[PDB]
């Protein structure tokens, strides 16, 4: 569309083993605004004879090692209306095979990682997972391993998505020789694991239960 | 705990051939003894007292219980640049194995300082220069003050 | 070459061949297949350990603290 | 000051993955005070001037700090 935000959505899950699944993608099953917009119609027997060199399929590996712990799983956001089918309390929000799509079960519903992304603005050809919040709709496990990478394919070229820890340092910086009584001097933290976020500002606040680690006196 | 190639760098698929075994890239090893964990069938005997070499580490706050337990991984540094680099830190206990012809590993009754014994890391080239299977390995002490 | 009640030895055996392991700091006296013993007239130990001073040093050192009789 | 300088700890996760904090610390010394008056000799309706030098009367460092007399 030449003057609308292009919604896709795809099913990526390369080890969902069952027969009759595929890989595949669909076209608007979402709006930009995170709304139904449609139904979900099948393009993957058609790629070839659109003119999709390569270039039409997304694809994804969660646990790329098979180490047991998987290192990606997926979450709704501003543009897509993901659920978590399996409530059951012995899985948690770390099972990416949990999620679907609620009104398209036959091919995005449990298992068969549905991925979404939107085009930003209507005439750009740039698409991404993040939304105006900054929630994007792939996001690292909390317990997952150092070392251990997962897989995202789009045109037949993969990238990994390495997990790693950084090394801190904390240096209290005295503006003159001595600090006296009522003086203000900076105290300033460098650790990469605090910044989970690359596009937005984050305060190590007591309150949030995401934030790992606090300085304290 | 069921094959030949626990606690190193490599496949759990493996095979016995003459060079040695397949599933084998990397290990790390005290005293020229493989670093394992005390797992599986064989982690019995109790030493000197009655405790396990086992729970013998974990009074001890030990996690580190061998090189599979720190997370060792080896990461290509770049997409295509060919060098792999790893990295854990060294306990200050670990458990000896006893007997390694057998699967799982026997493992000891007591633990033991890793102060004062030589650390070594072994990596076995599929493909030397020519072609052929060879392994090489490197050397350093733990010391104490 | 003379010494006296709960006084402290210091032992040095020079035995270069037991350097076995040249990043390792090798130890003598604990095995019954290389064993040890610091003994005076009455009381003994045995299966002592003795530790090499640097890892390719082939010198073995140790100490034992003399403590005399109880009853004086 | 030494040991018991004022520090701040952040407990870390590091590259090798062990938990391993890092610190800073720096010394909170006190100052000796001096206080001078301006003139040696004073006649009769003469402005005297009090100036005390203490660097620990800084109580806050965004507003000016202020002493005054009691009557009570």
């Amino acid at each position: 569309d030449p003057t609308d935000e292009d919604s896709w959505t795809f099913a990526t899950n390369t080890k969902n083993t069952t027969s009759s699944f595929n890989v595949d993608t669909f076209y608007q099953v979402f709006d930009e605004n995170g709304a139904s917009g449609g139904s979900a119609l099948t393009l993957r027997t058609t790629l070839s004879s659109l003119m999709c060199e390569d270039n039409c399929v997304l694809t994804l590996d969660v646990d790329a090692q098979s180490s047991g712990t998987p290192v990606v799983t997926i979450q709704d956001n501003g543009d897509s209306i993901l659920t978590q089918l399996n409530a059951s309390s012995n899985t948690n929000a770390n099972n990416a095979s949990a999620f679907g799509i609620s009104t398209e079960t036959a091919k995005l519903g449990t298992g068969s990682i549905p991925v979404t992304i939107t085009e930003q603005g209507p005439n750009s050809g740039v698409f991404g997972t993040y939304d105006e919040s900054d929630k994007s709709v792939l996001k690292i496990t909390d317990n997952a391993k150092r070392g251990t990478s997962a897989s995202l394919d789009y045109n037949e070229t993969p990238q990994t998505i390495l997990v790693g820890f950084s090394f801190a340092s904390i240096d209290i910086q005295p503006v003159t020789d001595e600090w006296t009584s009522g003086q203000e001097i900076p105290v300033v933290i460098v650790d990469a694991d605090q910044n989970k976020n690359s596009r937005a500002d984050e305060d190590l606040d007591l309150n949030n239960p995401d934030v790992t680690l606090i300085p304290a006196l | 705990n069921s094959k030949a190639t626990d606690d190193a760098v490599g496949s759990a698929t493996t095979q016995s051939l003459s060079f040695g075994e397949l599933g084998r890239l990397l290990d790390v090893t005290f005293d020229d003894v493989i670093w394992s964990t005390p797992d599986g069938a064989n982690n019995t005997a109790t030493g000197n007292d009655s405790d396990t070499c086992s729970t013998e580490l974990s009074n001890a706050g030990i996690t580190d219980t061998g090189l599979g337990a720190t997370g060792f991984t080896l990461v290509e540094t770049g997409a295509a640049t060919g060098v792999f680099v790893g990295d854990f830190q060294i306990p200050s206990f670990w458990c000896r194995v006893s007997d390694t012809t057998t699967t799982p590993y026997t493992y000891a009754g007591d633990e033991e300082t890793t102060t004062g014994l030589d650390i070594e890391v072994n990596y076995v080239d599929f493909r030397d220069a020519s072609g052929e299977i060879v392994e090489v390995g490197d050397s350093a002490g733990v010391r104490a003050n | 070459k003379v010494y006296s009640w709960t006084d402290k030895v210091y032992i040095t055996i020079v035995a270069p061949d037991h350097n076995f392991d040249s990043d390792l700091v090798d130890e003598i006296g604990e095995t019954d297949s290389d064993p040890i013993k610091v003994s005076t007239r009455g009381f003994d130990l045995d299966n002592y350990k003795l530790v090499e001073t640097g890892t390719d040093t082939g010198i073995f050192t140790g100490e034992v603290i003399l403590t005399g009789f109880t009853a004086h | 000051t030494d040991e018991d300088a004022p520090r701040v700890n952040y407990n870390d996760l590091g590259a090798d993955g062990v938990t391993t904090p890092v610190s800073d610390q720096e010394e909170a010394p006190s100052h000796s005070g001096v206080v001078s008056l301006n003139a040696d000799s004073y006649k009769i309706a003469d402005t005297v001037v009090i100036t005390v030098e203490d660097l620990d009367l800084n109580v806050d460092s965004d507003l000016i700090d202020i002493f005054t007399v009691v009557s009570d």
